[PDB]
């Protein structure tokens, strides 16, 4: 269990996934163009986790980047980390998707799927142990949901004993008002529960309501939202980019988060929240961050934790801390919160304790929960697909590309099955 | 027959189609398989321009199709806050109810169309409305936790 | 002299494996490179010190140890530590995916595309014996290469060397260094495999090692380093008769004999004291009374259970150090009637006592202090069924709901063996209880 294999597409997906290399590149001290400027061993001893070693010691990331439209293949290259990818990469079609799920998964994306697979097998085939395949997307667009579900069900089929992980982005009308998204999530959900591993849900409406409410931002942007994403995919992933033995490798994560295939939907958390502007916060202290952590109003995901049971949850501390005192507070909040834990799960809760913080911070928690509370996320979507399906308002843009109307209610079937077994095991007692 | 061409003008967004099909005798009030009239599909399609046109000529602004649906549920589902005003003043029921027990503000408040939810409520939405499922505009609220849209049914 | 093989599986096996080996070589007086200047035979010997190591022309003695793990990093460790030069670089046998903390990776996808070369690489040692006795394995129960690969491994063993003798070093799971949820499932599932091809198994729980190194050694949050170096320490006193002359557990035989009165019941339970953190390199000297009378109290036991809820079916005392016998007569007769020990009426209510009079080794940078007098206690007694106990409960816990399970179906395993081990280990329980009068 070595190497993982980085996909984005679509505008979101290319959005957050050059964010990503962005800031771990920082943490690893890799320059734009490569090389290695930092002053700790500890930075390259899991760098080929998600790069790549190249010429004069330069390491490449080990992404592929993909979108129907060619207007977002310019703007990464205009970014920081433009340049750092390599140009083979850079799989890009003629027309967008036009948030049509049904373009991204039938018609236009299924065309360049194929020149996508060859870039995937190019960059397998170079590495020594593969883990599997990352992808970041969102799910109320066309591209980064017709297509990244279509280029995962390709993907599982020829490397099914790999791993298959998925950051998807959650629509919500706060930041995109564009009605058929609740089409393409519904879409989207019902494929990333038959073919994922592992899914961390990244809400739009929790990111738009931390930057409002929270971060008092009146007019939250794009690169607001971006940043607490960028915070959490750094959080989520350190374990996987540093020594360390709690969930060391995308696997060993699953088999401890994930106790039924269906349920593999994550709620993310981060602490303390930052808005771009972090001046001068003070490092919180360990009860502190444990206490924010399972905060509702900490959570990537538009759910309230008091309302569910946590099946799983991985802790991931950063920074120089008592690794004595992080026992003390984990072991505190979940006698505290005791009700809030099922008990049919023993010593379900655990904790990594990481050396290294992040960039422009000295103490940070991140949060990785399996919550039976994450059906309300589900819920959200399926009102509002309902209201749209039920007067088959705009159906006729999915039909007129070949599909059959009947993938709309077995979608909504699904979905709803999905809440319905998180409420189950919400409700299920240990007797 | 002119009343599917009228029809299909009024999806389309054909302002000069419309105008002249109707004075060539197209029935402004025709319906489809499903009873949609050419003022649904333009409320419908964000035709701004084709629903004031269509209301000059004999439109019944609260049409509904086999569903109960009027001009101003679809309006107020997609988001035209413009066509909702205009339905709004050529004497839309506010309060009219589907077959799922939905008002225009059930659906406005289920997509996240806050400028609607503000219009329709100061022309007389019922928040006390039910729907099929007893769940009301605030029901709606606080059931998704949009703190937002809460916000603005108190006032 | 009869050869014994030392095969460490996983990494809790491995690490254990490496600090039991580093101290051997202390107390033997072996010289990190392998040379032992106090042999006097150069190239071949027949003394006790040869059942676990051989030697070259060239002087140097080689552990006849086997160290497998079905990922690299833990024994990459080991091909460049202190001790580099003292294995046989073949005995080192590495795969490039782990068991994934999954027992049915370990031992029926994973685990055999590997298990052929580890027997062949077993053989080559067995063939430099003149007179194999068995195998010692160490392992972890919740780790996939600790449960799946070693039951997978105890199976073939059975095959290739039936008449030969197998002693486990098991290491129980503890939630305070637990690194995954699905332990006792693979714990469960390794004791059920293997229960029928394991002579004599020592379990160790983590927790109570964990919680020794707190009160006893002071130390607030404990390592492996800690635990593995009492660990050690304790395997060290369990296996001094097999590497010196005594007269008390000579063979791998004589461990079933002196322990396991029925071959189901084989989970000895072993007591170390005393333990003195090196801060006080000028403690009181404690008297054999008083170490002896330590051998009971529960908080010195590798497992955590009440002795004094169960009952005694065999008692083994070692001793290392200025121990004079009358002394430990003295000691005994004082605990027969003093303490409430109660023997099983099937069995002779004695004493089994071997005296090693040469005091243990302290590892340089452990947490030990040196002592002049220690004693290991081996018993088999019924209160051991509370481990068994606390595993099972968070077996029904789990299986009740079927949590977990398609990890291990998705991996070529029928869902029936999980029912079918939970009711090897409930006829576990009733063992325990039939004898517990
Ligand atoms: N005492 C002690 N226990 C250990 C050590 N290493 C791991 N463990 C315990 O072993 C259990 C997990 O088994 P591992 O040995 O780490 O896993 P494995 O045998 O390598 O099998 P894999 O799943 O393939 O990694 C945990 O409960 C740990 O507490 C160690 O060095 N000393
Ligand atoms: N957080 C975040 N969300 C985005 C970003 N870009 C688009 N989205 C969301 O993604 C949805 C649109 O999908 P998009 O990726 O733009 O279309 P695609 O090109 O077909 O994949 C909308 O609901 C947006 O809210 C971004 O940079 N950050
Ligand atoms: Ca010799
Ligand atoms: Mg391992």
């Amino acid at each position: 269990m070595r190497e993982i294999v980085h996909i984005q597409a679509g505008q979101c997906g290319n959005q957050i996934g050059a964010k990503f290399w962005e800031v771990i590149s920082d943490e690893h001290g890799i320059d734009p163009t490569g090389s290695y400027h930092g002053d700790s061993d500890l930075q390259l001893e899991r760098i080929n986790v998600y790069y790549n070693e190249a010429t004069g010691n330069k390491y490449v990331p080990r992404a592929i980047l993909v979108d129907l439209e060619p207007g977002t293949m310019d703007s990464v290259r205009s970014g920081p980390f433009g340049q750092i990818f390599r140009p083979d990469n850079f799989v890009f079609g003629q027309s967008g998707a036009g948030n049509n799920w049904a373009k991204g998964h039938y018609t236009e994306g299924a065309e360049l799927v194929d020149s996508v697979l060859d870039v995937v097998r190019k960059e397998s085939e170079s590495c020594d142990c593969l883990q599997g395949f990352q992808l970041t997307h969102s799910l109320g667009g066309g591209t980064g949901s017709g297509m990244g579900t279509l280029l995962i069900s390709k993907i599982r089929e020829e490397y099914p004993d790999r791993i298959m992980n998925t950051f998807s982005v959650m629509p919500s009308p706060k930041v995109s008002d564009t009605v058929v998204e609740p089409y393409n999530a519904t879409l989207s959900v019902h494929q990333l529960v038959e073919n994922t591993d592992e899914t961390y849900c990244i809400d739009n409406e929790a990111l738009y309501d931390i930057c409002f409410r929270t971060l008092k931002l009146t007019t939250p942007t794009y690169g607001d939202l971006n940043h607490l994403v960028s915070a959490t995919m750094s959080g989520v992933t350190t374990c996987l980019r540093f020594p360390g033995q709690l969930n060391a490798d995308l696997r060993k994560l699953a088999v401890n988060m994930v106790p039924f295939p269906r349920l593999h939907f994550f709620m993310p958390g981060f602490a303390p929240l930052t808005s771009r502007g972090s001046q001068q916060y003070r490092a919180l202290t360990v009860p502190e961050l444990t206490q924010q952590m399972f905060d509702s109003k900490n959570m990537m995901a538009a759910c309230d934790p008091r309302h569910g049971r946590y099946l799983t949850v991985a802790a991931i501390f950063r920074g120089r801390m008592s690794m004595k005192e992080v026992d003390e507070q984990m072991l505190n909040v979940q006698n505290k919160n005791s009700s809030y834990f099922v008990e049919w799960i023993p010593n379900n809760v655990k904790t990594a304790v990481c050396d290294i913080p992040p960039r422009g911070l000295k103490m940070s928690a991140t949060f990785i929960g399996n919550s039976t509370a994450i059906q309300e996320l589900f819920k959200r979507i399926s009102e509002q697909f309902t209201a749209m399906f039920r007067r088959k308002a705009f159906l006729h843009w999915y039909t007129g590309e070949g599909m059959d109307e009947m993938e709309f209610t077995e979608a909504e079937s699904n979905m709803n099955d999905l809440v319905s077994e998180y409420q189950q095991y919400q409700d299920a007692t240990a007797d | 027959d002119l009343g599917k061409k009228l029809l299909e003008a009024a999806r389309a967004g054909q302002d000069d189609e419309v105008r002249i099909l109707m004075a060539n005798g197209a029935d402004v009030n025709a319906t489809d398989a499903s009873g949609l009239t050419p003022l649904h599909l333009a409320a419908t399609y964000g035709h701004l321009e084709i629903v004031e046109v269509l209301l000059k000529h004999g439109a019944d602004v609260n049409a509904i199709d086999i569903m109960g649906s009027t001009p101003l549920h679809l309006a107020a589902l997609i988001g035209h806050l413009e066509i909702v005003e205009v339905l709004l003043k050529h004497g839309a029921d506010v309060n009219a109810v589907d077959t799922w027990g939905d008002t225009p503000l059930h659906l406005a408040a289920i997509m996240g169309h806050l400028e609607i939810v503000e219009v329709l409520l100061k022309h007389g939405a019922d928040v006390n409305a039910q729907d099929k499922f007893g769940k009301t505009a605030f029901d709606i609220s606080i059931d998704n936790g949009n703190e937002d849209l809460a916000e603005i049914l108190q006032k | 002299m009869r050869e014994c093989i030392s095969i460490h599986v996983g990494q809790a096996g491995v690490q254990i494996g490496n600090a039991c080996w580093e101290l051997y070589c202390l107390e033997h007086g072996i010289q990190p490179d392998g040379q032992m200047p106090s042999d006097k035979t150069i190239g071949g010997g027949d003394d006790s010190f040869n059942t676990f190591f051989s030697e070259t022309g060239a002087g140097k003695h080689v552990p006849r140890a086997v160290f497998v793990d079905l990922e690299p990093t833990v024994i990459d460790e080991v091909r460049t530590g202190t001790y580099r030069q003292l294995f046989h670089p073949e005995q080192l046998i590495t795969g490039k995916e782990d068991a994934a903390n999954n027992y049915a990776r370990g031992h029926y996808t994973i685990g055999k595309e590997i298990i052929d070369l580890v027997l062949d690489r077993i053989r080559k040692l067995a063939d430099q014996c003149t007179g194999l006795q068995g195998f010692l394995v160490f392992h972890s129960f919740g780790g996939g290469t600790g449960s799946g690969f070693t039951s997978l491994l105890m199976e073939r063993l059975s095959v290739d060397y039936g008449k030969k003798s197998k002693l486990e070093f098991s290491i129980y799971p503890a939630p305070q260094v637990s690194t995954a949820v699905v332990e006792p499932y693979n714990s469960i599932l390794t004791t059920h495999t293997t229960l029928e091809h394991s002579d004599c198994a020592f379990m160790v729980d983590n927790e109570a090692i964990y919680d020794i190194c707190r009160r006893n050694l002071d130390i607030e949050r404990p390592t492996y380093t800690n635990l593995n170096r009492l660990i050690s320490q304790i395997v060290s006193s369990i296996t001094a008769s097999l590497r010196f002359d005594g007269a008390l557990n000579v063979d791998l035989t004589e461990f079933q004999t002196n322990l396991v009165p029925y071959p189901r019941i084989h989970f000895p339970l072993a007591t170390y004291a005393p333990v003195i953190s090196a801060e006080k390199a000028y403690h009181e000297q404690l008297s054999v009374a008083e170490i002896t009378n330590a051998c009971f109290e529960p908080a010195n036991q590798m497992v955590k259970c009440d002795p004094r809820h169960g009952k005694y079916m065999a008692c083994c005392l070692l001793y290392r150090g200025d121990v004079v016998p009358k002394d430990v007569n003295a000691a005994i007769a004082t605990i027969k009637t003093k303490r409430s020990i109660q023997f099983v009426d099937w069995c002779p209510t004695g004493f089994k006592v071997g005296i090693n009079y040469q005091p243990p080794t302290v590892v340089p940078g452990g947490d030990l202090a040196k002592v002049q007098r220690a004693v290991c206690m081996l018993s088999n007694t019924t209160a051991i069924a509370e481990a068994w106990a606390r595993l099972d409960h968070k077996f029904d816990l789990m299986y009740a709901k079927r949590a977990f399970v398609h990890w291990y179906v998705g991996e070529g395993m029928e869902e029936g063996e999980f029912s079918e081990a939970r009711e090897d280990m409930a006829a576990l329980e009733k063992d325990y209880e039939e004898v517990g009068v």
